[PDB]
Parts: structure tokens; C-alpha cells; sequence
């Protein structure tokens, strides 16, 4: 799970904050990326920590 | 839940493949066919067409 | 029709703090890339809001 | 209505166009102009210029 800003940085050859410190994809990546909204599954009114 | 759409939860599943170089283990539901020799035919060897 | 224009000059700009302020998806940058904006220097910046 | 955004119902309308090969019948309120001859002029015939 990631945030809304960080969806674009899961891509080959793209730097940032989450792509160079958490999860780096190779520049010759041959595969698929799936992303979907999770408002009713991974959220709490008091704060999901 | 009061945040905007740019801070919302997002689940991400990344599927990564390897392009051959090994005997294939995961393959689709395409039905195999018996071999034929000494005839110019169209072949499909593990996704390699020709 | 009456958009404000703010001139930004004589300061160093950290472009990683823009994302925490508003719930937007991503930058739409022409000519430059948003990830490389931290490393090059400019002369004049103009900000318009509408 | 409680389903996710990927399975939500969408209304789609596609407009298919035909490019020439017939007299033109579908265009707008752009005013026609009286014809002139024997002058090097800009023409606009049924949507083609020159």
C-alpha cells in the first residue's frame, strides 16, 4: 500500500522519495502495475497507523 | 477519511515477468497439438511463432 | 479573468514540500521534469492561481 | 452504489465520422463568401484550404 502522490513513481528510471529509498524498479522492467483505491479497507476515522 | 483524493489509500500489485531463457513453467490455456515434420507449417514453440 | 501573479526571486526553492500542501495527483511539467527540479538553478519564477 | 470505482457503471457515446467521398452535409454557422475568379486567393471548399 502507498499514498496518492506515490503512484506515479512506481515506474522504471524514475527517482523521488519512495522509489530510491523503499522500492526501486529496474530500467528494463517488463511487467505490469495495478493500483486501486482502498478507502473502505485501509482507513480509520481515528487514523490508520 | 476526510482527506482528499491525492492522499487516499492505494493498493498496488506489481506483476513481474521473465522473458524465457529457461524451460517455461507458467503458461496459458492454449491447447497443444501433435507434431508434424517435413512440411512447411506454422509453429508455436512456447510463444515463439514462425 | 483577474488572476494574481506573484514574482519569486532571490531564494532557494525546495520542490519536495509542494506535495504536502494540496491533495493533487501529480505535476504536469513541460520542458523540465519535477523530480529533477531540485538540482538546477533558475532566474525568475512566476506563480499564478485561479 | 457501494461497489468500487473500477466496477462503476459508465455511460459511453461514440461519434463516428466520414471523411469526404460525398457532398458535405454536417457543419455549422460559419458564413459563406461570394466567389471570385482569376486572382491568387485563399480558398476554403467544404473544409479544405489552400
Amino acid at each position: 500500500v502507498i499514498r496518492g502522490n506515490e503512484v506515479s513513481q512506481i515506474a522504471p528510471g524514475q527517482t523521488g522519495n519512495i522509489a530510491d529509498y523503499n522500492y526501486k524498479l529496474p530500467d528494463d522492467f517488463t511487467g505490469c502495475v495495478i493500483a486501486w483505491n482502498s478507502n473502505k479497507l485501509d482507513s480509520k476515522p481515528s487514523g490508520n497507523y | 477519511p476526510t482527506y482528499g483524493v491525492g492522499h487516499q489509500p492505494y493498493r498496488v500489485v506489481v506483476l513481474s515477468f521473465e522473458l524465457l531463457h529457461a524451460p517455461a513453467t507458467v503458461c496459458g490455456p492454449k491447447k497443444s497439438t501433435n507434431l508434424v515434420k517435413n512440411k512447411c507449417v506454422n509453429f508455436n514453440f512456447n510463444g515463439l511463432t514462425g | 479573468y483577474a488572476w494574481n501573479r506573484k514574482r519569486i526571486s532571490n531564494c532557494v526553492a525546495d520542490y519536495s514540500v509542494i506535495y504536502n500542501f494540496a491533495p493533487f495527483f501529480a505535476f504536469k511539467c513541460y520542458g523540465v521534469s519535477p523530480t529533477k527540479l531540485n538540482d538546477l538553478c533558475f532566474t525568475n519564477v512566476y506563480a499564478d492561481s485561479f
